[PDB]
RNA sequence: UAGCUAGUAGGUGGGGUAACGGCUCACCUAGGCGACGAUCCCUAGCUGGUCUGAGAGGAUGACCAGCCACACUGGAACUGA
RNA sequence: CCCGCAGAAGAAGCACCGGCUAACUCCGUGCCAGCAGCCGCGGUAAUACGGAGGGUGCAAGCGUUAAUCGGAAUUACUGGGCGUAAAGCGCACGCAGGCGGUUUGUUAAGUCAGAUGUGAAAUCCCCGGGCUCAACCUGGGAACUGCAUCUGAUACUGGCAA
């Protein structure tokens, strides 16, 4: 009944990327924001927009690199049923360092390059490939 | 703990000139290289892939001299050192004692250098060594005893290695009987067509 | 495999069962001969197999195999049972040591003599 | 009683010792507080080893322990050395 | 700052002691989920005051009897 | 210039209104040695024609793949029928560690190190298919620079 | 193996202990534990470690070191820090 | 430990050789004798039994048996499945339990960072040292993935309130 609504956000981006969708439209929240606010940072959508005022609807811009989608994986790696927390030390290198891992750590949500050089660990939210 | 049987016959199942008989005459003028030890041997098989690992490890265990057992404790320490694992493998081979005898040209075979250092011959570092398998540090200095310089086997060994290639990380005075262990060999100094990554990857199985 | 399934009751490694239950963890075990006969084994195989009983210094009686070209076996002989089972005979899961307490090497042999306790011919 | 002694390790033939300050009625090798530092009676030329740290010496002597003869021959030593 | 357990009290119906489940929220060594335990001790109830409902506050001092080796030193958050 | 393997030789039967038939199938490999992987599928009554088939089939049907001076890039999962490969890049040295087949298709590939490992099927045909599926996945920093718009060390650091 | 438990659970007071305490007695209350497995049955000295394994784990606990228990079997105290 | 003597003198076995699994031919026998880890071999031309010659592997040891992990992703947390291969309760309701839409504030339990105490010594790992080398012994470090306390952060999860 809808537990978990950042993986409906992970799931509408990938279906999106897999159906050569032009943008991506869902509810937003500001956990949501922020996600989309450093897959923004980094590359892998164009951009998002935040439309509604008491019935918030956020849209992206899904990049395609010519023949591809710019996603190829994206792993909702916390979920409700088992949460994950990791130490500044145990943040993961996604895909050699190629792909971004999203942390919630208490300056907010980064990636993972930003926690392990900030010196602080936290929620992993996402690995993007 | 040592082979002591026929070398040609060794020689001749790997199908290469390992140097364990000597340089003097020529190893085909001796005969049958080319061909494996059989009454079979005209015919040669298929050799199929850990066939072809450890006829490469039995290979580099013959033109040594080193026994099995040693042979993988020397794979263990060149697998926890850092760096390239087979390059440490073959670097820690080198560093030997007999070896490095039969380099520097005294002895004319390294079963010639093994027991030339078994018979309390040379003194590294101004002690005689009675051990094969010691390593020879980097600036150590490898010499003979009084009573062994004056061997006629040492002579005709500086002759017939002074024919041969004169290998740049030992450094052979030849006149005082002495040299040094200048450096630790890279893989472009030693022997350039052993495959070493058939080795490390015999024992990673 | 449902995490919280695996919480309530975890994933079960399953039992090792152990195919020479009469040697009771040990190597071999000596036994005493009830019996010398032989059987005949399963349908494609087709001889005659030289099997005895034993019974054991435990209390176990199993049949053994007395694997070689002729014995000298008897009854009431002590013997050194060792574990393997033969693949054709039913019921039979153990060796009897050649070169044991009571049982002899076999006669005229020269290659695996260590495997039938034939000592070393000398010339 | 709290004593300084030594506890002997090493191969056979080829001791070595541990300066170890621990409760008399315990075994020679058994249960300790502190190592204060090692002897090797047979170390080598060129090789010293006779370690001693003399604060916790000092300290323990001062809460009450008791120098066992060799422990007292080699803090003379090491304290007359230096 | 004297080492205290914050719990619900679960039964208060001997005489001068409660029973009180503190609950922990510890994660699984082997499959790593975040799961609660929970400890049942025997408080000691001094002036015999709270009920069955509500938190508490506890510290543990001297043994007290077979069981009861804890103390309350004051209710947070009293209930119905 | 196109070193060859040979992987596996089955034989397989048909049968008919007389008997059996018996052709043998040949799995070959070709390669550059720096990048270009090619796999071939032959079929034939008798073997060296079957060798032959497989050679000239593997040897148009190549794909490129990238891979740094000797090693893969990151970890990659190739999957096929009933094989699910997980081969990760390495350390220098060590060699190729893999099994059979994925062995041969790394060789010919050029990669020098690595450290593989088959699950599921490890059928012959279908693990090298696995395996070149995985390293056609692979993707270079190049590439992925080219991917999120943006130069290389900003994505290395 | 699904109910177990009357010194059993708590209180007051006397006694006892180097020391708190159902540790022991008289009295009062009727409680305490248990499906986050009580009770019963089988097996077992525990740990640092050891072996294996890429790791996670699994198997183990000879030697060496820490703790425990025992000293023909069952029991009891004396002496003494 | 060093020195002198004598002399090649006193010093090489064990398993295997059909496939897996490196290494082959002749002879004896004929579903017998026997082998065998699994597949299986032996029916008169046996690379599978027994001997021989040759070879292979390890070596003062070499084989067998027993036992543990690995391989086994074959109890799967990392790391599996469930239409037909083994496997969706016959179907619901529902207590315990697990999970929890969105905004703001607060607490700071989970989480994160730092510090302090602790985590005996040995062992394992690194840089060194001493035994002619190695095993072995040893100096310093790292580690001991943990627990408790203290100081903060507060994104995320939980509580409280709207």
């Amino acid at each position: 009944s809808m537990q978990d609504p950042i993986a409906d956000m992970l799931t509408r981006i990938r279906n999106g990327q897999a159906a050569n969708k032009a943008a991506v439209t869902m509810p937003s929240s500001k956990l949501k924001v922020a996600i989309a606010n450093v897959l923004k940072e980094e590359g892998f959508i164009e951009d998002f927009k935040v439309e509604g005022d008491t019935k918030p609807e956020l849209e992206l811009t899904l990049k395609y690199f010519q023949g591809k989608a710019v996603v190829e994986s994206i792993q909702r790696v916390s979920r409700p049923g088992l949460r994950i927390y990791k130490r500044k030390d145990e943040l993961p290198k996604v895909m050699a360092g190629l792909g971004i891992a999203v942390v919630s750590t208490s300056k907010g949500v980064m990636t993972d390059r930003a926690a392990r050089q900030a010196g602080l660990g936290g929620e992993i939210i996402c690995y993007v490939a | 703990a040592r082979y002591l049987g026929p070398k040609l016959k060794l020689s001749r199942r790997e199908g290469t000139d390992l140097f364990l008989k000597s340089g003097v005459r020529a190893i085909d003028t001796k005969c049958k290289i080319e061909q494996a030890p059989g009454q079979h041997g005209a015919r040669k098989p298929r050799l199929s892939d850990y066939g072809v690992q450890l006829r490469e490890k039995q290979k580099v265990r013959r033109i040594y001299g080193v026994l099995e057992r040693q042979f993988r404790n020397y794979y263990k320490e060149a697998a926890r050192l850092k760096g390239n694992t087979g390059e440490n493998l073959l670097a820690l081979l080198e560093g030997r004692l007999d070896n490095v005898v039969y380099r520097m040209g005294f002895g004319a075979t390294r079963a010639e250098a093994r027991q030339l250092v078994s018979h309390k011959a040379i003194m590294v570092n101004g002690r005689v060594v009675n051990i094969a398998s010691y390593q020879v540090s980097p600036n150590d200095v490898v010499s003979i005893r009084e009573k062994a310089k004056k061997q006629s086997r040492v002579k005709a060994a500086l002759e017939l290695a002074e024919q041969r290639e004169k290998p740049t990380w030992l450094e052979v005075d030849a006149g005082k009987m002495e040299g040094t262990f200048k450096r630790k060999p890279e893989r472009s100094d030693l022997s350039a067509d052993i495959n070493e990554h058939l080795i490390v990857e015999l024992y990673s199985k | 495999a449902t995490v919280n399934q695996l919480v309530r009751k975890p994933r079960a490694r399953k039992v090792a069962k152990s195919n020479v239950p009469a040697l009771e963890a040990c190597p071999q075990k000596r036994g005493v001969c009830t019996r010398v006969y032989t059987t005949t084994p399963k349908k494609p195989n087709s001889a005659l197999r030289k099997v005895c009983r034993v019974r054991l210094t435990n209390g176990f009686e199993v049949t053994s195999y007395i694997g070689g070209e002729g014995h000298n076996l008897q009854e009431h002989s002590v013997i050194l049972i060792r574990g393997g089972r033969v693949k054709d005979l039913p019921g039979v899961r153990y060796h009897t040591v050649r070169g044991a307490l009571d049982c002899s090497g076999v006669k005229d042999r020269k290659q695996a003599r260590s495997k039938y306790g034939v000592k070393r011919p000398k010339a | 009683m709290v004593t300084i002694r030594l506890a002997r390790h090493g191969a056979k033939k080829r001791p070595f010792y541990q300066v170890v300050v621990a409760d008399s009625r315990n075994a020679r090798n058994g249960r300790f507080i502190e190592r204060v530092g090692f002897f090797n009676p047979i170390a080598s030329e060129k090789e010293e080893g006779t370690r001693l740290d003399l604060d916790r010496i000092a300290h323990w002597v001062g809460q009450g322990a008791t120098i066992s003869d060799r422990v007292a021959a080699l803090i003379k030593e090491v304290n007359k050395a230096a | 700052k004297i080492r205290t357990l914050q719990g619900r009290v679960v039964s208060d119906k001997m005489e001068k002691s409660i029973v009180v489940a503190i609950e922990r929220f510890v994660k699984h060594p082997i499959y790593g989920k975040f799961i609660k335990r929970t400890t049942k001790l025997h408080v000691h109830d001094e002036n015999n005051e709270c009920g069955i409902g509500d938190v508490v506050e506890i510290r543990e001092c001297r043994p007290l009897s077979k069981t009861k080796s804890w103390t309350l030193v004051r209710v947070v958050e009293k209930a119905v | 210039e196109l070193q060859e393997k040979l992987i596996a030789v089955n034989r397989v039967s048909k049968t008919v209104k007389g008997g059996r038939i018996f052709s043998f199938t040949a799995l070959t490999v070709v390669g550059d040695g720096n990048g270009r992987v090619g796999f071939g599928y032959g079929k034939a009554r008798e073997v060296p024609a079957a060798i032959q088939k497989a050679m000239e089939k593997a040897r148009r049907n190549m794909i490129n793949v990238a891979l740094n001076n000797g090693t893969l890039q990151h970890p990659v999962k190739g999957v096929h029928t009933g094989s699910r490969v997980f081969m990760q890049p390495a350390s220098e040295g060590t060699g190729i560690i893999a099994g059979g087949a994925m062995r041969a298709v790394l060789e010919v590939a050029g990669v020098h190190n690595v450290l593989a490992k088959a699950y599921g099927s490890t059928n012959p045909i279908n693990v090298v298919r696995a395996t070149i599926d995985g390293l056609e996945n692979m993707n270079s920093p190049e590439m992925v620079a080219a991917k999120r718009g943006k130069s290389v060390e900003e994505i290395l650091g």
